């Protein structure tokens, strides 16, 4: 593999990178079928 | 004011200035820019600002 990944996740597990958090506090993985999206990243340099 | 600075990986027996700054206020303005990007609704001085 060469490449980068550019959307930062709070975690990453067997199910894949978490994008967000529920309201019942549970972890939301991407959808793969779309998510991680290629156009998305860290929105300053810093 | 001046501010002056060492490496952090200088022995600490043998400190001097390496680097000074001379701080100040100034009246900064924007008078023709705005801003398009900021992380939060904070705007001091801040390591993400």
């Amino acid at each position: 593999t060469y490449g980068n990944a550019p959307v930062q996740g709070i975690n990453i597990t067997k199910d894949g990178i978490q994008l967000g958090t529920d309201t019942d506090d549970q972890p939301i993985y991407a959808d793969k079928t779309y998510q991680p999206e290629p156009q998305v990243g860290d929105a300053e340099w810093h | 004011d001046m501010a002056f600075f060492d490496n952090r990986s200088a022995a600490a027996a043998g400190l001097a200035p390496e680097i000074v700054l001379y701080t100040e206020n100034v009246d900064l303005e924007t008078p023709d820019t705005h801003i398009v990007y900021k992380a939060g609704t904070d705007d001091s001085s801040s390591s993400i600002n």
